[PDB]
RNA sequence: CCUCGA
């Protein structure tokens, strides 16, 4: 249920400024605002909310 | 230039010093650290490590 | 303000749990008295346990035997749960076959002369149609908790499967104090609960002579 | 155990930040498979319990272990080497153990109380002996206030000056001090001839005492007396009774109105905002202000309302560790939180 | 060669043999003397066998094998292909990691017996001690409501609905107005026990076998010491929190080494727990002992220690004849 | 030494041989991470 | 052995048998035969499926992944009920740890 | 008091006994090596004790003043 | 064969009145088995004299001060308890200290009944002025431990706190020295400092012979299988 | 490099 920034066509990590790595207002209900990564990955690395869904 | 090229920007710092023929006199820590030397602090200044210990002759007698 | 020998004094409450009533003794000692006896009853009763087991078509714990339900390290856990007395001191062996379709507990188990199991009730596995169970048993005396024997330190070869023993038969102690303010004196009260393997009276009698033997040094 | 006797090893904690990052100790043989790091370095080392790991290095030279046992032995390092005070001092358990040791109850159990009419004052002690035993029964407290004949500890100055000469006071002569039985064997901890301290044990007074230690002893006698601190504060911390439950977070009971007067004011903003009399900024800033009070407000009313005893006020007005504000939010409110902009 | 299943492997136990040919000239005078002697006449291998690495042990639970003589997909070159599983049962220890679910992690210092834990008025010792001091300070303050409910679904309660259901109970469902011990129960995020109910449920705790409340309405406990048998002179609040084990393991951590396997470039020792690595005296380091003025401590480590190839074996022959240790050479990185 | 003062550490003036650079700058760093804006 | 927490959340279940460490029946039925090694459930339809349990299993990182069974033969099993139970669950929620009897105190500074 | 171990014997007075704690290093790892060398050249000058390393031995000498040092 | 090595009990002299007490090596926790309880019981289970009561004539109105003295009422209470005093009767026993002119009062200037003795006489006691006398009446009893001085009556009588205990000063502590194999045992560390009544090694005597009487009372409930050891 | 640990 994980959703990683980094990778191809993605963004890559000397890239991560601080605001990718903020909890945005629109991941409400959609991306968890307590799991993710202590270390490096930290807002780059967050898990899908209970009742969310992917859309196509 | 051995400092130097340990610190950073080592390219530049090494051309300059080729085109320079600068000679490192081996002088400080970080030269030594770096050719396995003793460092020139502490107990590896001449005074410290130029010790000679020897007992007195009292204590020798007995 | 002159002294007055102490007693003890048993009061059964169930098979396996008594309390037992020491006055009076001098004010401020009998918590201290009460804790020196739960010490040595937890940690000191000797016992007899389980030490390694052996089973058929078993050469190591992290595998299954056919038709049985549960797994040999489940079996082995439901083997923890055995209590068990000895009085040979020497390793002896217990034997437990039995086919299914059935339960298989404790009073399954065939012991040797002097060896006895007291929870025969205790489920030790679950066997249908395909399944049998054929297991040996090696029980020894000791106190207080020992971790497997390895294969290595003992000559044990490789089918043996050694045990995590229990030795002590004490299940759970405890006391209270009444202190009582010209001449003060504290009345202990020692609650003491075993495991069927003995009574509390006699793990009381060696926790006692236990700390007696080790008192007599000062003296 | 005979070739480890007497060599000493390196320990090290990464990030090395500093030369303390690295000290050198004596290796006493342990059962089990972790390092066991003294308590009192942990501040050196910035290393608490929590998972971290540390690194051995064995000196093998005479050189090297010579440097290990002189340079970088770690009783030889007890000050930061940044701002010449010692850091190897009691913290956060042993602070609330020699804080509760110190303190001075009023009304506590076999307290003096002087003679009065026919009835005597039953407060005064020959010894700290006899005092040990009156608290063996339950009759005397450890911070209960007494009056104890004193003999082997030096009095304070001015005690000592009129007792005594100024300077002179022999370790047999004897003297009357009204203190806790708590703060006789806290200065038992200290130096001799140190003067008798008779106060609360903040951690500010044990750095105090601490600092004069370091600055007038040599540095194995300020070692040897942290270790016997510690020892206490870990004895009597247990035995302090601090303990966190749902009943000690109290809760200020005006918390209700002093919410309800700061959103009458936020409302007061907010009409003044709708008629475009007020800025957008400028009705953040007026919120942003009314609320900032409002948390204080909230706070003042919390610190009013716990007992001066309540484990979590002990541990954060001991000095033993945490602060106020931890506590308002915790039990009174958060407050105001950032912005993803800040 | 292959280890047999069911067999106790401890450091250094061989799993597989294997043999490696090696050259002639790689024959050490012994190994050509006794060759030669008892004329072997097979030819010249080194032991180049699988072993149990450090500080690991177990049961051989399972061996799988694949052979190039048999039909069976290898990569190039490779003739026989084998796994050994060994499984070990791993006893709490200390330095060991345990945590909450509430971030309150902590590392195991002592495991003391039985005996000596604080223990509850009917004798029960607890579990688990966890400190005083960590709790406010890092505001889960959720692991003491835990504390309080899980103590509250272990005794099990019945709340008093005779005059009627008291205020507190009003929004509580009727199926918690009582519970049986070691009741089993929720608290949805956002949607759980609010702290009326939760106090609520302290009060009508059920007693344990003796009729004895051990956990007053505060959630606290009268506790012996064990050690001594004196009471602790304070109520402790004690009741059940779950406690995971996580995957910090002193067994998977702690490493050793005295002298390893070297990389081939620069010759300073490998790196890692898995290779038989040495740790990394690193830059910061270096200042830290500069900063002692610890000359030659710096020095060994940086040359004998790691770097001077005829200085490391001139060392280890030093201590193993009782000697003096010898001077140091050149690290073979400046070369490099 | 003189100019130096006592060894912060050791609390006695500032022996002969000290790295008082290194130990400067350890000294200005290790609390860096504490400011903030 | 794996115990689930006195004090939990609705969440233990749901997780524990999407997760898909637990063995879940597919379709309703009564257990024919079962052993530590597998599970037999005889549909109502006539037909049978059988569900071999993961003993002892090398996990990714190195834990153990050892399913057992929790129902008994002739037992009647609905559909999506659980069968067995998997590495970190108990009776089909997830059990991560276990139920701790916890003082808060400090200890000889043990504990510090 | 009596110190144990390592910290025996106590810094300060093999302090007094030299200039800066590097001499004293110096001092005591020349004596150790001195007296390792010996065992295999003058020493040791205080009863060894059960099986005591050189530099224990060494650093006993240097507080009792049994040697002296130049520079 | 489930049965201990014999650990030992060594002796430290401190000074004539304390001594440090070694039990090593101890089977792992008996250090705390047997550490508080032989604590508890060198101060509370060994009987000793002591001063119960005094009358002090001169003063009874004032009970701050006495006149001609320099020390006051509860310096001369404090001084009084410091008197050791060792007595065969096992009812109360009175003394007489009296002593006048300006002079030292010591523990010797008491008059001692028969049976009772004052084992520190060189015990200062007060100080009498010029004009000065002092007539003071001592109760004492034997009794175990420490009772203070809690016990309408007639003027004059101040009940004092009565240190029976002739033991002074006891704390242990247990420390990890261990056989090769275990390496998990308890060594045992008494510091023990008494009065001039007994010997520290008397004191730990009578101590453990009272302890193997309690726990001889629990052997007797039945008589087997326990851990012994080679040697006592 | 990735995921993780302090
Ligand atoms: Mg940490």
């Amino acid at each position: 249920r994980r959703l990683s920034a980094l990778g191809p066509g993605g963004l890559s990590r000397e890239r991560a400024g601080l605001e990718v790595r903020d909890v945005h207002p629109s991941h409400y209900g959609r991306m968890c605002p307590i799991e993710t990564p202590e270390g490096p990955n930290i807002g780059l690395i967050g898990s899908l909310s209970v009742y969310a869904r992917v859309n196509p | 230039w051995l400092s130097a090229a340990s610190f950073q920007e080592t390219t530049r710092v090494l051309t300059d010093a080729a085109i320079n023929c600068r000679s490192d006199k081996l002088n400080g820590l970080k030269e030594n650290v770096i050719i396995g030397k003793l460092i020139p602090a502490g107990t590896g200044i001449n005074r410290y490590r130029n010790i000679a210990v020897q007992p007195t002759e009292e204590a020798r007698a007995a | 303000l002159i002294s007055q020998r102490p007693t003890l004094s048993e009061d059964v409450l169930t098979d396996n749990r008594s309390q037992f009533v020491i006055e009076p003794l001098e004010p401020g000692f009998g918590y201290t008295l009460g804790n020196s006896l739960r010490r040595t009853l937890l940690s000191s009763i000797p016992g007899a346990a389980v030490t390694s087991i052996r089973i058929d078509g078993v050469l190591h714990e992290f595998t299954t035997v056919p038709g049985v339900k549960e797994d040999v390290t489940e079996i082995i856990l439901n083997l923890k749960s055995l209590v068990v007395s000895s009085e040979e001191d020497e390793p002896v062996t217990m034997y437990l076959r039995k086919q299914g379709p059935g339960e298989v507990t404790a009073g399954d188990i065939v012991p040797p002369a002097g060896v006895t199991v007291h929870n025969p009730g205790m489920h030790i596995a679950t066997l249908n149609d395909k399944g049998k169970l054929e297991v040996e048993l090696v029980v020894e005396r000791g106190r207080g908790y020992v971790p497997a024997v390895q294969n290595r330190a003992s000559g044990a070869e490789i089918g043996r499967i050694p045990v995590d023993s229990i030795y002590s038969p004490v299940l759970k102690v405890t006391y209270k104090v009444d202190a009582t303010r010209r001449t003060d004196f504290d009345k202990l009260i020692l609650d003491v609960e075993t495991k069927n393997s003995i009574s509390p009276r006699d793990a009381l009698a060696s926790a006692g002579k236990t700390l007696v033997e080790l008192f007599g040094l000062a003296r | 155990e005979e070739v480890i006797a007497e060599h000493p090893v390196l320990l090290n904690r990464a990030p090395t930040l500093h030369r303390l990052g690295i000290q050198a100790f004596e290796p006493m043989l342990v059962e089990g498979k972790a390092i066991q790091l003294h308590p009192l370095v942990c501040e050196a080392f910035n290393a608490d319990f929590d998972g971290d790991q540390m690194a051995v290095h064995l000196p093998l030279s005479a050189e090297a272990q010579a440097e290990a046992r002189i340079l970088m032995l770690s009783s030889n390092n007890i000050l930061s080497p940044a701002s010449g005070r010692p850091l190897a001092m009691p913290r956060l358990d042993m602070v609330t153990g020699l804080y509760y040791l110190t303190t001075e109850v009023p009304g506590d159990t076999g307290e003096y109380q002087p003679a009065s009419g026919d009835h005597p004052e039953t407060g005064v002690y020959s010894s700290p002996a006899e005092a040990i035993m009156a608290a063996d029964r339950g009759v005397l407290s450890v911070r209960a206030k007494i009056k104890v004949r004193l003999t082997q500890l030096r009095p304070p100055v001015e005690i000592e000056a009129e007792l005594f000469g100024h300077s002179g006071w022999q370790p047999g002569d004897a003297w009357m001090a009204e203190t806790t039985l708590g703060r006789v064997m806290f200065n038992e901890l200290l130096p001799l001839g140190y003067p008798f301290v008779n106060k609360q044990m903040h951690k500010k007074v044990q750095a105090a005492i601490i600092n004069d230690l370091a600055e007038r002893y040599p540095m194995i006698v300020v070692a040897q007396t942290v270790d016997k601190l510690k020892d206490a504060g870990f004895y009597w911390a247990t035995r302090s009774g601090v303990t966190v439950s749902m009943a000690d977070v109290l809760v200020p009971p005006r918390k209700k109105e002093i919410l309800d007067h700061y959103e009458e004011r936020a409302d007061k903003v907010e009409k003044q905002f709708q008629r475009g009399a007020l800025n957008h900024d400028e009705r953040n800033e007026a919120l942003v202000e009314i609320w900032k009070e409002a948390t204080d407000e909230v706070g003042q009313a919390l610190r009013e309302h716990y007992p001066d005893d309540n484990p979590i006020i002990t541990i954060v007005d001991s000095g033993a560790t945490g602060n106020f504000t931890q506590t308002r939010t915790l039990a009174g409110m958060k407050g105001l939180v950032t912005n993803p902009k800040g | 060669g292959i280890v047999r299943i069911g067999a106790e492997v401890r450091d250094g136990d061989i799993l597989v043999g294997k043999v490696t040919p090696k050259g002639e000239t790689e024959l050490t005078p012994e190994e050509r003397l006794l060759r030669a002697i008892f004329g072997e006449k097979a030819r010249e291998v080194r032991d180049t066998s699988l072993k149990v690495p450090h500080g690991e042990s177990g049961k051989v639970i399972g061996i799988r094998v694949f052979s190039r003589e048999d039909e069976d997909e290898l990569p190039a070159g490779v003739n026989e292909l084998v796994r050994v599983y060994v499984a070990q049962k791993r006893k709490i220890s200390d330095g060991d990691k345990l945590a909450g679910r509430h971030g309150n992690k902590g590392v195991i210092g002592k495991i003391l017996p039985v005996e000596d834990m604080p223990f509850l008025a009917d004798g029960t010792p607890v579990d688990i001690i966890l400190n005083t001091h960590g709790v406010p300070r890092r505001m889960n303050i959720g692991q003491i409501l835990e504390t309080h409910l899980g103590w509250c679904a272990h005794s099990g309660w019945k709340v008093d609905a005779a005059k009627g259901v008291p205020d507190w109970a009003a929004r509580l469902p009727d199926e918690l107005l009582e519970a049986q011990p070691n009741a089993i129960v929720s608290t949805p995020v956002f949607d759980g026990a609010q702290e009326a109910e939760l106090q609520g449920l302290l009060s009508c705790t059920l007693p344990n076998r003796d009729g004895d409340v051990l956990v007053d309405a505060d959630g606290k406990a009268m506790l012996f010491d064990g050690r001594s048998g004196e009471p602790f002179p304070y109520p402790v609040t004690v009741g059940y929190m779950y406690i995971m084990k996580l995957h910090h393991l002193v067994d998977d951590k702690i490493h050793a080494r005295s002298t390893g396997p070297y990389s081939m470039i620069t010759q300073q020792p490998l790196g890692g727990k898995a290779q038989f690595g040495g740790q990394r005296f690193g830059e910061m380091e270096c200042w830290a002992m500069q900063a002692y003025g610890a000359a030659y401590t710096l020095q060994e480590l940086l040359t004998i220690k790691s770097d001077d190839t005829v200085g490391r074996v001139k060392v280890y022959e030093a201590i193993v004849k009782g000697e003096n240790i010898p001077e140091p050479g050149i690290p073979e990185s400046f070369k490099v | 030494a003189t100019c130096y003062g006592r060894s912060m550490a050791t609390g006695k003036l500032v022996d002969i041989g000290e790295a008082v650079g290194i130990v400067a700058a350890q000294s200005i760093g290790e609390p860096g991470t504490q400011l903030t804006m | 052995r794996s115990e689930a927490p006195l004090v939990g959340t609705g969440m233990e279940l749901r997780a524990a048998i999407d997760a898909g460490d637990v063995v879940v029946a597919e379709e309703s039925g009564v257990i024919e035969e079962v052993s530590a090694d597998y599970i037999t459930v005889m549909h109502d339809n006539g037909t049978r499926r059988t569900y071999r349990m993961r003993k002892f299993a090398r996990s990714n990182h190195g834990t153990c992944a050892n399913q057992c069974p929790i129902v008994d033969a002739g037992d009647r099993v609905e559909a999506g009920q659980v069968i067995a139970d998997g590495p970190c669950t108990d009776d089909g929620e997830m059990a991560l740890g276990k139920n701790l009897l916890v003082a808060i105190m400090p200890w000889e500074g043990h504990n510090y | 008091d009596t110190p144990l171990g390592i910290t025996n014997p106590p810094i300060d007075e093999l302090l007094d006994r030299v200039s800066s704690k590097y001499a004293l290093v110096i001092y005591a790892a020349k004596r150790a090596r001195q007296i390792n060398d010996y065992y295999n050249y003058v020493g040791p000058l205080v009863e060894p004790g059960l099986q005591e390393k050189p530099l224990s031995i060494a650093l006993r000498e240097i507080h009792a003043d049994l040697l002296e040092h130049t520079e």
